[PDB]
RNA sequence: GCGCUGCUGCAGUUGAAACGCCCGUAGUUGGCCCCCCGCCGCCACGAGGAAACGGGAGCGCUCCAGGCAGGCCCGUUGGACCCGCCGCGUGGGACCGCGCAGCGGGCGCGGCGCGCCGCGGCAGCCCCGAGGAGAGCGGGCGGGGGCACCGGUACCGGCCGGGGACGGGUGAAACAGGAUGAUCCCGCCGAGACCGCCGGCCGCGCAGGCGCCUGCCAAGACCGCCUCUGUCAAUCAAGGGCGAAGGCCGGGGGCUAGAAGGCGAUCAGACACCACCGUAUUCCCGGCCGUAAACGGUGCCGCCCCGCGGCCGGCGCGCGCGUCCCGCCGGCCGCCCAGGGAAACCGGGAGGCUCCGGGCUCUGGGGGGAGUAUGGCCGCAAGGCUGAAACUUGAAGGCAUUG
């Protein structure tokens, strides 16, 4: 038919599978290599870094809103990335020049909601959970 | 018309079903084996002498009066061609096909003819070296063609 | 999608046919799909051919006739009434 | 080119018998083809069958009578191990109670249900209910 | 009324010499007198004992003759 | 999850996707037939080779995850058995593929060879001839191809004569022409293109494409046949050849039209559409380029299949003999019952398929970035073949309904 089908014939489907895999987009993402070297994090759950620029970006056009979202320097890599504190009055509670644990949003490396071109998530500070400061179970007294 | 056509058509012969001879035959086995032999010595193809033979004496199959067919018959006689039939008109008209061109060579659709009889005959050829009915070292070549025409006819 | 199974032309077991000129603007069409009219009128428009006639001298005199031909493309024929669009029930209708 | 003969037979009888007809022809005859009329006929799908002899390509005629819902074959002859019979069994027929599975053993052409009476395999030909 | 083992002669005549239930030729020969056998669908010329030219007109199917044989 | 990587089991007319066409090697696939012998695959059984893990027999760590324990009056108390194999052995021998080179007896030693002997023992030694292919004879058929030759008006230019004021062109006008006689009528001369009405649900050709007379050369499909051979076949990376128009190199030719350019109008503007002039080009020879909505937007080979009708070529039957009607093969078309499909529609399949396996080749996997960058090959060049990533985005598309 459109495929072969003789009994021996399974080099040229194993040939044909290898070639024709590589057209899906997560595949290639995946087993590429050059999201890897691309990805600031390298394949990592989360990275530690130190923020240097606070700053608002505005929201896309069917929204209005203005987000709060640090600028960020990575230790290992030395690189330059835009993670955004979500959680209310959170920007408060971080301050220019301090040490930082940023990890990612849902997505693996889409932009998520109206955010525009950012991918990055702020978790800790100072070494302390900022959910757990928006919630008051700790404080940060020592800064 | 199917190996290098589009063409489909279904012009055959059929042949009875049984294979006796004609109950008005006349001739035994031997007869016709003298007929033959004379016209082969006039250089006439096999095609040919059937034809002969069944318009002219009345003899539909030749197997079925001798038990062999014609060309079996000139093998045991000593008189069959080198070359086979087929072949050796394929030449022929390969041969034909060169000069018409080399008097005028503006013409590309006798080259393409030309291309699919060549082809023809490498294939042909491929399959006589095999089953040894033809030297290993027989050879087509198209500037010694009409030579071989001539030698082996 | 596709509107007409002859593909608006009348071409069959050919790859390509001569081409004509438009009698109106001059452009070049296709023999298979320029629309055709045969046309016999009098070179004497029937209003005066008795007059003609009847100044004539000669005896048993018939009115010459004129033959030819028109050929017009798509556009033109739309525009000068030769052709109508139809219903998508009537395109199949082939008589005249 | 034709190749599978018994495939275009099995195409023939289907065709002919979902219009309800009586009587088919298929050219070409062959051993294969005789066994697995034989099979079917044992099993009461289409009757009784003839053969016509002609020296070249020798022709049959089958009569039916209904019954048969379908059939097929399976090009690439594949090796059925004893035990594996029953995934085929499943993937193939409408239920595990009335299709027949045609297999050709070392002991000849015999259907699924006798394989496994005698725990044997071997390749597989077709398949009809 | 009608089974495909034994045709009707008469509709086997009308149908193609290889789709018949059994192949078979559509020629047979003939006899002529001006008393010798000739094939229906004669092609190469044919001469008599005694006649000195031919007595066959190649066709396209059937062969023609010269009238004067019966 | 995902039948969104599809062996089971996707898609390829229109949504993304059938190379422009042909030849063709590797590769893959190959009709039917012999009753038993040998070989390969195949199936079954077996030997041999670590456990742990997994499966699994028995046992109340209080249950359980676990462990191999344990009971008295214990199989010899128990820890049984299976599971990491492309190799080895026995059997079967349907299916799948290969087997060209006489035999038997006597000399002849126990057997096997090399040899010598009766042919005096043998039926001594060829399936058939595929609605597979190729070759052949006969018959007509056709805008199929190449070469030379040749006719006809018409556009253009020139000339003899006539006559006397406008003519051309447009929606309407204005640039170019005219007393140096224009436009118009007739006659002759020159050159180069072109092939009309017939001309078509006609036809030919592998496709691109094909239309004056005459003559020459080679070729081709179809039909008819109790002519020949005997599997010689199908499809195809690589490779080879052909390939509209435009374009390029080198030579010829110069009439029409006409990119570029110029000029008059229109418009707010108009460097565009309309009018006029006009170079390359359009024509021939030799050679490059190798693209098109190169479309039936449907790959090639093969089988079955409702009914009605038209046209072309060839053959046969019948009669009341008409270029009548009844058939067969091949080709080009129309409508259509089933069936299929998202539908438009197809139905000489886009059917016989989730009841999802005839064979071979190519392509596609949300939209952009992008047929771009960077390399390589080809080409005089223009450019062709091959061909990414980062980044970005939530829809883009198809067929159909109402307004
Ligand atoms: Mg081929
Ligand atoms: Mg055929
Ligand atoms: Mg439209
Ligand atoms: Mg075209
Ligand atoms: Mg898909
Ligand atoms: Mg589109
Ligand atoms: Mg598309
Ligand atoms: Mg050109
Ligand atoms: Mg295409
Ligand atoms: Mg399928
Ligand atoms: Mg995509
Ligand atoms: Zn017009």
């Amino acid at each position: 038919m459109s495929k072969t089908s003789g009994l021996y014939t399974a080099r040229k489907l194993r040939t044909v599978r290898r070639v024709n895999r590589w057209a899906d987009k997560k595949y290639r993402k995946a087993h590429l290599g050059t999201w890897l070297k691309a990805n600031p994090l390298e394949g990592a759950c989360m990275a530690r870094g130190i923020v240097t620029q606070k700053i608002g970006i505005s929201a896309k056009q069917p929204n209005s809103a203005v987000r709060k979202a640090v600028r960020v320097q990575l230790t290992k890599n030395s690189k330059k990335i835009t993670a955004f504190v979500p959680r209310d009055g959170s920007i408060t509670y971080i301050d220019n020049n301090d040490e930082v644990l940023v990890a990612g949003f849902g997505r693996a490396g889409r932009a998520v909601g109206d955010i525009p071109g950012c991918r990055f998530k702020v978790i800790k500070v100072a070494g302390i959970g900022l959910l757990a400061l928006f919630l008051r179970k700790r404080e940060k007294r020592a800064r | 018309g199917r190996m290098h056509s589009k063409g489909k058509g279904i012009s055959r012969s059929a042949i009875p079903y049984t294979r006796a001879p004609a109950p008005w035959n006349k001739y035994t086995p031997e007869d016709v084996c003298e007929q033959i032999c004379k016209l082969a010595k006039k250089g006439t193809p096999p095609s040919r002498i059937g034809l002969i033979l069944r318009d002219q004496f009345a003899i539909g199959q030749v197997k079925n009066v001798t038990g062999s067919k014609i060309v079996r018959i000139l093998k045991a006689k000593g008189l069959a061609p080198e070359i086979p039939e087929d072949l050796y008109c394929m030449i022929k008209k390969a041969v034909a096909i060169r000069k018409h061109l080399e008097r005028s060579r503006r013409d590309k659709d006798s080259k393409f003819r030309l291309i699919l009889v060549e082809s023809r005959i490498h294939r042909l050829a491929r399959y006589y070296r095999q089953a040894r009915r033809l030297p290993p070292t027989f050879r087509y070549k198209s500037d010694q063609a009409a030579a071989l025409l001539a030698t082996y006819a | 999608p596709v509107k007409r199974r002859n593909n608006g032309r009348s071409k069959y077991n050919c790859g390509h046919t001569n081409i004509v000129r438009c009698q109106n603007c001059h452009r070049c069409v296709p023999k298979d799909k320029v629309i055709k009219r045969f046309t016999i009128r009098n070179i004497v428009d029937n209003t005066i051919a008795d007059d003609v006639l009847n100044a004539c001298v000669i005896q048993g005199f018939a009115i010459p006739k004129l033959y030819n031909k028109v050929q017009y493309c798509v556009s033109c024929s739309i525009h000068n009434h030769i052709v109508r669009v139809r219903s998508r029930e009537d395109r199949k209708i082939r008589t005249p | 080119v034709r190749i599978n003969v018994l495939r275009d037979a099995l195409k023939s009888i289907c065709n002919a018998q979902r219009i309800g007809k009586k009587q088919v022809i298929v050219r070409p005859s062959s051993k294969v083809i005789i066994e697995f009329l034989q099979l079917m006929q044992k099993n009461g799908y289409i009757s009784d069958f003839a053969v016509v002899d002609n020296h070249r390509s020798n022709r049959i005629v089958v009569n039916l009578i209904g019954r048969l819902n379908k059939a097929g074959v399976i090009s690439p002859r594949f090796d059925i191990p004893a035990n594996d019979i029953e995934k085929w069994v499943v993937n193939l027929l409408p239920s595990r109670l009335f299709g027949h599975i045609i297999l050709t053993t070392s002991q000849g052409i015999m259907d699924h249900i006798e394989a496994q009476h005698r725990q044997i395999g071997g390749k597989v030909i077709g398949y009809f209910y | 009324n009608v089974d495909l083992l034994y045709p009707d002669p008469v509709e086997e005549q009308r149908k193609h010499k290889l789709k018949r239930l059994v192949q078979g030729p559509n020629s047979y020969f003939l006899e002529i007198k001006c008393i010798v056998v000739v094939y229906s669908h004669a092609n190469t010329p044919v001469f008599c004992p005694g006649c000195t030219s031919q007595i066959s007109i190649p066709t396209g199917g059937k062969c023609a003759f010269t009238s004067q044989v019966e």
